[PDB]
């Protein structure tokens, strides 16, 4: 019982859910922004 | 301004290879 | 020497506006990228 108490899991799964929820608009926000570039050239 | 201007293109042509 | 200075200042106008492009592209990155922080 103590080797499965040793995982990897320590925050309460609310904390999980904040940790998820942050790194989704993380990656989408970066995403938007690469593309914003692969869409915009300044020089015509 | 020639190698300025193909320098940002070949960025912006990496980009989408990222993409 | 009055065709070559406006030819010139034509060129300098081109790059000028360019460069205000990408110097604003470049720090809208660099909120970016502090904003995520």
């Amino acid at each position: 019982k103590l080797i499965s108490t040793m995982p990897g899991i320590h925050l309460s799964p609310e904390q999980q859910q904040q940790q998820l929820q942050s790194l989704r608009e993380q990656v989408r926000t970066k995403n938007e922004l690469l593309q914003k570039y692969k869409s915009l050239c300044m020089f015509e | 301004l020639e190698r300025v201007i193909e320098m940002i293109q070949n960025c912006l042509a990496s980009l989408p290879d990222d993409l | 020497n009055h065709e070559a200075a406006t030819c010139l200042e034509d060129v300098v106008y081109r790059g000028d506006m360019l460069l205000e492009k990408i110097q604003s592209a470049l720090a809208d990155i660099a909120q970016s990228q502090l904003k995520t922080r």
